[PDB]
């Protein structure tokens, strides 16, 4: 590499260069920077709407979201300091930004904060058999923030129960909304009060002065559910500057490739993102976000 | 309630010249002739010649298979949709396509099977009105693992007469779940029978549904001044995909000139 | 090794790096202890958002099941022709010819 005499040497591995020309290499050009073009931003599912949503379902009466097409950005709620605690299971939280997952649940409750530790692939105790279990195989995280001074006020907040007693543990994903009295011994019971016949659904206390471990705590259970259909929701897609008339390495929607980008007269049709000449090689692009 | 009297006729049968030429995929290709193989609809193929008048009203269930091809000549609109799934019940999760003049519906719920499922239009006299009055699509929805909106829209149900101005053809497919839809709507000048034009279709949405559509339905419109409701003049035609090699030609823009099957 | 490692509930004798900014050359022993910083707001060396202790602990425990059971694993590395071998088995030398 000190001379371009020298390169002649080195290709044809003799230490004496003869009278005439030789192509010793050839050149090419590295990409100076790296360009990301994606699509707009817009249109996600809202996640923080929920998440700061006034009211919720009791923990066995959660409501199921169904989060299908659209984007998900669980980095913006993650840096906004908006939850009081936050837990994952097997996955990173920088891991699920570069995946899409096919369909989503999003379990929203309020639980009281020594029950909240209970929430975990395969454990035991009131919430987790009684109410709601998580598949060891669960993905998820877990999200929770005080909601001390919203769904708890003076005299108390009886809007948010939960079941007591089961006959046995709930499987994962089962949400069981059975009033059926417990028989906790041979005395018959039939929906019927009496003794050992209690109703097993319990209504939470909730007042602005209940202790960080009692004060009531707004839980959002994210369930990723990867099956054999498609995969619907992905993660965000943050668009970068845009370079023309340069060698640069650019990657654009599921489109990547290193060239100089170069706006002509061809016009696509508005259903083609994407040109190919006669090998099948991109000649040119569009972009996601302008047109 | 099925209608009483209608007909029963074998399945006729017809042919379709340039009819299953569609672009593959998003990819653009000008001045270039490109070759590909995928679920095509051959050239001069025996499709199955489908129509509604005043006293038969044919509206056959057929299996999807692995693609089928949907042509369509309209006046008045009388095609209210398709009705997809396995079992076209709620045994399973069905597709609803389904135009509403609103908004489109794409949903998939738990549907009740629809014997005869269309929506009427009643009392046109004077004040010709031709607007829609109940759903018998289905009776209920239940767990809806996928639902659509489209933005509004106006759709014109008023009844035509002479030559049909409208011609529709689709090409759906399913692939790894992904579920193409390929529309083309051009105006024509026909009597009877098909049209004679090359068309070339292009990509409108895509469905990651991810299941398995035995069976589909063509939704109808049915009319009267449900034994009683009649029905305009009007042709769809049906037809089976197979998985052929095409050579489509490329103009400058990039529309395709001509299409030859291999 | 659970005959031998486990003890009790658990062993802190045996640690491991959870947690890393990016991918580690191999071979390669990291022994920096920093807190790893997901976002812009500074660890100090606390846990907190976007902070996380990397150092963690393998849990031994006699009981557990074969999954928990730690496996000692030495790894046999090794250089060809690179230099003399000095380390030979007891493959007894001939005569020259
Ligand atoms: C590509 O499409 C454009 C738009 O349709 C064509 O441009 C028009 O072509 C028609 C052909 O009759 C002319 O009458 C118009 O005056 C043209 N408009 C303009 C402003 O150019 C264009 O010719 C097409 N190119 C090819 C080769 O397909
Ligand atoms: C909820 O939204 C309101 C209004 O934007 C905002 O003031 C509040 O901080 C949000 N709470 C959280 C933590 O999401
Ligand atoms: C996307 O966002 C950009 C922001 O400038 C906007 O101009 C554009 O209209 C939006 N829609 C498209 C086409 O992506
Ligand atoms: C159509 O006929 C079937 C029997 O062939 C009957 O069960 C059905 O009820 C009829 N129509 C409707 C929509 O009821
Ligand atoms: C197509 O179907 C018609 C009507 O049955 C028949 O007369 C004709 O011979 C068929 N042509 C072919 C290619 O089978
Ligand atoms: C169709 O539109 C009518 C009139 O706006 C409305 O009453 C009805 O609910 C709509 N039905 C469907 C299936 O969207
Ligand atoms: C005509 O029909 C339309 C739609 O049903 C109704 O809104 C309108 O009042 C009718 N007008 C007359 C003159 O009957
Ligand atoms: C639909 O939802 C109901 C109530 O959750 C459930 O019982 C039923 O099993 C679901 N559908 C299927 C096919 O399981
Ligand atoms: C679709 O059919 C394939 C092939 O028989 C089968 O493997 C798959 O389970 C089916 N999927 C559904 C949703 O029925």
């Amino acid at each position: 590499a000190l001379d371009p005499l020298s390169e002649t040497k080195c290709t044809l591995k003799s230490f004496t260069v003869e009278k005439g020309i030789y192509q010793t290499s050839n050149f090419r050009v590295q990409p100076t920077e790296s360009i990301v073009r994606f699509p707009n931003i817009t249109n996600l599912c809202p996640f923080g709407e929920v998440f700061n949503a006034t009211r919720f379902a009791s923990v066995y009466a959660w409501n199921r979201k169904r989060i299908s097409n659209c984007v998900a950005d669980y980095s913006v709620l993650y840096n906004s300091a908006s939850f009081s605690t936050f837990k994952c299971y097997g996955v990173s939280p920088t891991k699920l930004n570069d995946l899409c997952f096919t369909n989503v649940y999003a379990d929203s409750f309020v639980i009281r904060g020594d029950e909240v530790r209970q929430i975990a692939p395969g454990q035991t105790g009131k919430i987790a058999d009684y109410n709601y279990k998580l598949p060891d195989d669960f993905t998820g995280c877990v999200i929770a923030w005080n909601s001390n001074n919203l769904d708890s006020k003076v005299g108390g907040n009886y809007n948010y129960l939960y079941r007591l007693f089961r006959k046995s543990n709930l499987k994962p994903f089962e949400r069981d909304i059975s009033t059926e009295i417990y028989q906790a011994g041979s005395t018959p019971c039939n929906g019927v009060e009496g003794f050992n016949c209690y109703f097993p659904l319990q209504s939470y206390g909730f007042q602005p002065t209940n202790g960080v471990g009692y004060q009531p705590y707004r839980v959002v259970v994210l369930s990723f559910e990867l099956l054999h259909a498609p995969a619907t929701v992905c993660g965000p897609k943050k668009s970068t500057n845009l370079v023309k008339n340069k060698c640069v390495n650019f990657n654009f929607n599921g489109l990547t490739g290193t060239g100089v980008l170069t706006e002509s007269n061809k016009k696509f049709l508005p259903f083609q993102q994407f040109g190919r000449d006669i090998a099948d090689t991109t000649d040119a692009v569009r972009d996601p976000q302008t047109l | 309630v099925n209608l009483t009297t209608r007909t029963q006729l074998p399945p006729a049968y017809t042919n379709s010249f340039t009819r299953g030429v569609y672009y593959p995929d998003k990819v653009f290709r000008s001045s270039v002739l490109h070759s590909t193989q995928d679920l095509f609809l051959p050239f001069f193929s025996n499709v199955t010649w489908f129509h509604a008048i005043h006293k038969r009203f044919d509206n056959p269930v057929l299996p999807f298979n692995d693609g089928v091809y949907f042509a369509s000549t309209e006046k008045s609109n009388i095609i209210r949709g398709w009705i997809f799934g396995t079992t076209l019940d709620s045994k399973t999760q069905s597709l609803l396509i389904v135009n509403n003049a609103t908004n489109v519906v794409i949903k998939v719920c738990e549907f009740q099977f629809c014997n005869d499922p269309f929506l009427g239009v009643y009392y046109h006299k004077n004040n010709k009105s031709w607007m829609e009055s109940e759903f018998r699509v289905y009776s209920s929805a239940n767990n809806c693992t996928f639902e659509y909106v489209s933005q509004p829209f106006l759709m014109d149900l008023e009844g035509k007469q002479g030559n049909f101005k409208n011609l529709r053809e689709f090409v759906f497919k399913n692939i790894d779940g992904y579920f193409k839809i390929y529309s083309k709507h051009t105006p024509i000048n026909l009597v009877r029978d098909l049209p004679q034009g090359f068309s070339a279709l292009e990509p409108l949405v895509d469905l990651p549904i991810g299941i398995n559509i035995t069976r589909f339905q063509t939704l109808l419109a049915l009319h009267r001044s449900s034994s009683g409701w009649t029905a305009g003049a009007a042709a769809y035609y049906v037809g089976y995909l197979q998985p052929r090699t095409f050579l489509l030609k490329y103009n400058e823009n990039g529309t395709i000139t001509d299409a030859v099957d291999c």
